[PDB]
RNA sequence: GAGUCCCAUAACCUUUGUACCCCAGAGUGAGAAA
RNA sequence: GCGAUGAUCACCCGGGUGGGUACAAAUGGCAGUCUGACAAGU
């Protein structure tokens, strides 16, 4: 006695009309079980009448939650109203086949004239629609049922877990891999700036060993022949004259064995030196982002030891969750290769490891961690410090 | 809803602490949260007992994640003061674990509690 | 003359290789770090620079609806990223996060811009220190050949056979000591002329091109009054092309 | 044993998608979908292939019951490359990640979990593996997540519940294809600790037949586990006779 | 005539230089102080 | 005015030898740059 069938797709709601009713008493017979698999036989049973796709991803998640709780959405109420014919509440009622029994009572309240069936006979028809899927839609634009499930699957799952970006700590792991990487490349490229400008005027490579000081000076002193008292004051402003280099560069610029390089060659040195200047500036910007981000993610661990040290500890564990799950002993050897936590010296190291473990647990399993416990935990370490 | 969950009732806590004390005498009890984590890693724990008033409660909330990954029963008792006293040590104990041993004298009591904890979960 | 010093070439080629390594690592991580926000981009757009430019034009998947990627991507690629944006599995990021990811992306395009600048710089250097060699083998392969020997003069004094197998010492000396066949391309394999050849002709063109490369190279190194024109290279190039044409014209199959 | 610097020989296993790493000791390994990281700290093997660096992950039998089944010599494993697998009781990526490797990019894995704490890492893992769809929902009510799952070639269940037979039957009826696979992990203690393990295993097999699932083979997981067995069956809607 | 395709754009060994290290490691687990 | 939120647990003469981890450099070593007159067409 089934006349209409409701199927919920990730893309939308699909309503079918049952043309022929399959045998009821012989439901368990093999041949009626096979016809569900065979599309040629199945298409004789049901036909698609309506399909109302969801407006977008946001609507799909809302209706998935409503369907999960056995509720009727405003979209579902619309499609059923458009299709199902009006019938008496008592004398005769239109029959609708639904997958979920919990959804049955809700549909009855909205539509008193429709009777919901979810017995085994209904399940078989629902199984067949799920089995053939898009083939029954007669080409109607149902997108792709496999891609929408993946997006909706992640959406539905995280909504129940209340997964948030605030808990996210992978931003910390990447930025460490940036900071040490930037330091290596800044040093590497800075050294190359020395050699290229070393050919033109080698003596400067001796004058101001500080690597970042060369580039700004090399950006200024492009050609050693250019030597003016005003320029001397300008380069004197760069850094300080206490070292006396401002006078030395002018003197050595007057007397040096450096071979003059071409204008194009100098164009590269300043440009290559300019690149090194940007990376150091970016590296400082990122290091500040790490300081801020760590306080948000792991305030207890950050306060106890420091933002950078805690981040390296998190990366070595692979995740803040991994660090929390490790025992106190494992954490101590986690930072025993870089001496992060470093006979009496070892005792403080082992003691600090235990405190760091507890600080991570508070950070890891708290929705909005505070630094109140990290501060007292560090203070407890401070009291331990003078005692030994 | 509360982070410490499930919390044993008064009747069950009394039974749990009985097993904890007898385990302490028979050297089948590991005391402290750090010990509990190790036993879970070695997979040598009948079940884990934790204190629900640990200050803060978060410093032992790693153990439930380890346990239910390993399918080990766990339960929270209201008092760390009582748990330490039952454990047999002169300090409060926030977490303890019963070691796996099929040759123990208190096998029946341990499995008796373990079945109850499983029903609670 | 400041424009005829070869140590710039050896430094430039070494630097150019290092830049390729560094730019790659930053790009992989921009894919991972921004992929956290939107993991589907890396499969659609593989190019690092094109990937980075997308982050600059649009920061967030919401922006994908209105942002236009026409100048970065063709019509079919640009629509695909838009569709992935709404069905994206990624999380939302704060403007604090977006600022630093944009900062990383800006470094990608800047490095890509400068890598082009260094490549053009090396081309200018190679066309003034060895214009004849560049006409025959090319700026890139020619620079590596000079860098391998360490100096233009050192390469000039090497016979043509060595230049053919200059970059394959590992296979050469293994084969020589174990009485097996030796390599036949070396570093010259990546020359354009060798690419045009096919089958066994590649070995023949390498022998022909290496012989002419020594002719054009020695003129660059040892000519007191060389004109910066590449005339010896151009005429040397014509001979190899003629050799390739008749070499490729022949058909082994009976007609 | 299997130390860092040691070298091993990788060869294919009888089951598609599973490999053996030979040497002084043999290791069951699976090709890494997301190279360069370990989900639960397992050892990894790298091979230089013309050259791209492919990686392989060691499958620990003592941690995954499915791996214990492969070690014990299961004749048929419906989990294979390019197949959809519904994983019930997916606590975390200890076993789901390896199953994701076997199915490969073409296949998918619907990981179902109830507890929110293990689920959060299941989300974190799944974002590395595009073929995994984590469903944080109770396996007791498949009607809640019917929107999220299509038909699946095989159903793998590691749920440790006393009425898992009801859970398997409901999920199989909704999502398992006819003639599809069912792989069950049964722990005697969880179902009924009052009776011996053999009585439990015989009783569970009877329930599966009642639910139109034909058992094909049974295997006990010793020495890796005690009182554990894996039952492999086929979902024969038409008839089991 | 002849292995680019096992990174000679490299690996390994040695010397030198710089910075740290000389307790257990799936570390142990109820003593310490008097 | 303690503690399971964790107590306890190489050599030689102030000086020199021995061992270990990481990175950089070497115009330091392995380490020695293939053959040599025919080929293709009617």
């Amino acid at each position: 006695p089934i006349e209409y069938l409701l199927f919920e797709e990730p893309t939308g709601y699909a309503v079918f009309k049952v043309k022929l009713q399959q045998d009821d008493i012989g439901s368990r017979l093999k041949e009626v079980q096979e016809q569900i698999n065979d599309f040629g036989a199945f298409t004789k049973l049901i036909e698609l009448v309506s399909f109302a796709p969801f407006k977008g991803a946001a609507e799909a998640l809302e209706n998935a939650n409503d369907i999960s709780e056995g509720l009727v959405s405003e979209s579902l109420k619309a499609i059923l109203d458009l299709n199902l014919p009006k019938a008496s509440s008592k004398k005769k009622n239109i029959t609708l086949a639904i997958s979920d029994k919990n959804l049955g009572p809700s549909i009855k309240e909205e539509f008193p004239y429709v009777d919901c069936i979810s017995n085994e006979l209904a399940q078989d028809l629902i199984r067949g629609v799920r089995l053939h899927g898009e083939k029954l839609f007669k080409g109607l634009q149902s997108g792709d049922l496999e891609r929408a499930q993946l997006g909706l699957g992640h959406a539905y799952s995280r909504a129940k877990v209340k997964f948030s970006v605030q808990k996210n700590d992978n931003h910390i792991i990447q930025a460490i891999a940036l900071l040490d990487q930037l330091d290596k490349d800044i040093n590497t490229f800075a050294m190359r700036v020395k050699e290229w400008y070393g050919w033109h005027f080698p003596e400067l490579a001796k004058l101001v060993p500080d690597n970042y000081t060369f580039a700004k000076l090399v950006l200024f002193i492009k050609d050693k022949a250019s030597l003016n008292d005003d320029s001397l004051h300008d380069l004197a402003a760069l850094l300080n004259e206490d070292s006396g280099i401002a006078q030395r560069v002018i003197d050595n610029a007057r007397i040096s064995m450096g071979q003059d390089i071409s204008e194009t060659d100098m164009e590269n040195v300043c440009v290559f030196a300019q690149r090194v200047a940007s990376l150091a500036d970016y590296r400082r910007q990122l290091y500040d982002y790490l300081c801020e981000k760590m306080h948000t993610v792991a305030p207890n661990l950050s306060e106890l030891i420091g933002e950078v040290i805690g981040a390296r500890l998190i990366s070595h564990a692979g995740s803040l969750t991994n660090l929390s799950k490790q025992a106190a002993s494992t954490v101590q050897i986690l930072g025993a290769e870089k001496a992060l936590f470093r006979k009496n010296k070892g005792r403080i190291s082992r003691y600090l490891a235990n405190k760091c473990s507890m600080a991570s647990r508070i950070d890891n399993y708290s929705e909005e961690p505070s630094n109140v416990f990290g501060s007292v935990l560090k203070k407890q370490v401070e009291q331990r410090l003078e005692f030994y | 809803n509360p982070k410490a969950f499930p919390l044993a009732d008064a009747a069950l806590t009394q039974q749990i602490l009985d097993v904890v004390q007898q385990a302490a005498n028979l050297r089948q009890l590991k005391k402290g949260a750090n010990e509990a984590t190790k036993t879970l890693n070695r997979g040598i724990s009948e079940f884990i007992i934790m204190a629900a008033d640990c200050e803060p409660i978060e410093i032992l909330l790693h153990l439930p994640l380890l346990c239910e990954d390993k399918n080990v029963p766990y339960v929270f008792v209201p008092s760390r003061v009582a748990l330490g006293r039952a454990c047999g040590v002169s300090r409060p104990v926030i977490a303890a674990s019963i070691t796996t041993n099929d040759a123990s004298a208190i096998k029946t009591q341990i499995y008796a509690v373990k079945d109850k904890i499983e029903t609670l979960l | 003359s400041a424009d005829k010093v070869d140590v710039m070439i050896i430094q430039a080629i070494a630097l150019l290789d290092d830049l390729d390594k560094e730019l790659n690592t930053y790009a992989m991580r921009c894919k991972e770090w921004y992929g956290w926000h939107f993991p589907e981009l890396a499969k659609i757009v593989t190019d690092s620079v094109a990937y980075a430019r997308i982050i600059l034009t649009m920061g967030i998947r919401s922006k994908a609806s209105e942002t236009d990627l026409s100048e970065i991507l063709p019509e079919e690629i640009e629509e695909r990223v838009k569709t992935a944006a709404e069905v994206s599995m990624g999380t939302e990021i704060t403007q604090t996060d977006l600022d630093n990811i944009n900062a990383l992306a800006e470094q990608i395009v800047e490095f890509a811009a400068y890598r082009e600048q260094l490549s053009n710089y090396l081309s200018a250097r190679m066309k003034a220190i060895a214009p004849n060699l560049t006409q025959l083998v090319g700026e890139l392969v020619g620079a590596r050949l000079i860098a391998h020997s360490g100096s233009l003069i050192s390469l000039a004094k090497s016979p043509a056979s060595t230049i053919q197998i200059l970059g394959a010492e590992k296979a050469l000396f293994r084969a020589l000591k174990t009485k097996h066949d030796t390599p036949k391309y070396g570093l010259l394999y990546h020359a354009s002329l060798v690419g045009q050849a096919t089958g066994k002709n590649k070995g023949k063109i390498a022998r022909v091109l290496a012989a002419k490369a020594a002719v054009s190279l020695r003129y660059d190194a040892l000519a007191e009054d060389r004109d910066d024109s590449g005339d010896i290279g151009l005429e040397s190039r014509a001979k190899v092309e003629n050799r390739l044409s008749q070499l490729e014209g022949r058909d082994l199959r009976t007609t | 044993g299997a130390r860092g610097g040691a070298k091993v020989v990788i060869e294919p296993h009888r089951h598609a998608g599973v490999y053996i790493a030979r040497g002084k000791e043999d290791l069951l390994v699976t090709k890494n979908m997301a190279p360069g990281e370990s989900v639960y700290g397992e050892k990894r093997i790298s091979v230089e292939e013309p050259p791209t660096k492919v990686e392989y992950r060691v499958w620990n039998p003592f941690r995954s019951k499915l791996a214990a089944g492969i070690m014990g010599g299961l004749d048929e494993l419906f989990i294979a490359p390019g197949k959809k697998v519904l994983y019930l009781g997916a606590a975390s990526g200890t076993s789901v990640s390896h199953v994701s490797d076997v199915v490969g990019p073409e296949g998918v894995v619907y990981a179902v979990e109830f507890s929110h704490r293990p689920g959060r890492e299941l989300i974190s893992m799944a974002k590395k593996r595009p073929n995994i769809i984590p469903i944080i929902e109770d396996a007791r009510h498949p009607q809640k997540y019917r929107m999220l799952i299509g038909m699946v070639d095989c159903v793998f269940a590691d749920v440790a519940q006393p009425d898992q037979a009801r859970i398997i039957a409901l999920n199989s009826h909704m999502f398992l294809k006819d003639q599809g696979g069912v792989v069950i992990s049964i722990k005697a203690n969880c179902i009924d600790s009052t009776v011996d393990a053999e009585t439990v295993f015989a009783r569970e097999v009877q329930k599966l037949r009642e639910e139109r699932i034909k058992p094909l083979e049974q295997l006990t997981l010793e020495p890796y586990e005690r009182d554990h067995c894996i039952v492999v069956g086929r979902y024969m809607r038409s008839g089991l006779k």
